[PDB]
């Protein structure tokens, strides 16, 4: 899917 | 996409072998210094799909074909790209070499996806 | 871990080959360890129940300098990077080398790429 | 101990 990346 | 530029072998099991290709003729036509770009990312619109891993970026890193056939790695991700075990500076071109290991997902063991690049020296000579 | 074996033809999952480094230096013989690849399940690495593959088909050998060698001992042959190797003749392996067996019958073909762990040589 | 099937005429 194309959602905004989960940021560390 | 006529001739093989390099072979990408995933060593961590998620993806089968894939080749990056280019047509020398169309490459000669490109006026810019970078003659072709392959994008690796979570978005399947990319040339090389990294999978539906949320910590990977939609467009994560790019491999650039330079004017004399050099291959350059450019990280454009949120969480990072690693080259031979070292986290690369974001948006800083790195000149690739035979057997270099490119890795994403570092920080969560289960998300690690690692790739080894083998470059076709003949394509470079021919270009 | 000395190396990872990636089977590109799909029959076998990823396997790593190992060797205790302390004990490897404790050993004198120019050949430090031998891993056998074959149809016989007693082999270190099982190639599967393919009748044309040998019970003991090829060997990967750990030399004294952390190097890996390929030795074919089969009936029907072993290929290295698309070329049939001389039987019983050690061939130095390199990163990403592809070892192929079963050539001659499409259904029997099995290809393996070797990925060497550089951390191991460095511990040597 | 099943002996290997050998290529003959069409051996490589």
């Amino acid at each position: 899917s194309l959602e905004v990346t989960e940021a560390d | 996409g006529e001739n093989i530029v390099c072979r990408v072998i995933c060593t961590t099991g998620q993806i089968p072998i894939r080749d990056l290709s280019a047509d020398i003729s169309q490459v000669l036509k490109e006026k810019r210094s970078i003659k072709k770009v392959w994008t690796f990312g979570r978005n399947p619109a990319c040339d090389y799909h990294l999978g539906n891993i949320s910590r990977l970026s939609n467009k994560h890193f790019q491999i650039l074909l330079g004017e004399d056939g050099n291959l350059l790695l450019n990280d454009i991700s949120t969480n990072g790209t690693w080259l031979n075990g070292q986290k690369v500076e974001k948006n800083s071109n790195q000149l690739l070499s035979q057997g270099d290991e490119i890795t994403v997902g570092v920080g969560v063991e289960s998300d690690i996806l690692s790739l080894v690049i083998f470059i076709n020296d003949k394509f470079k000579q021919c270009l």
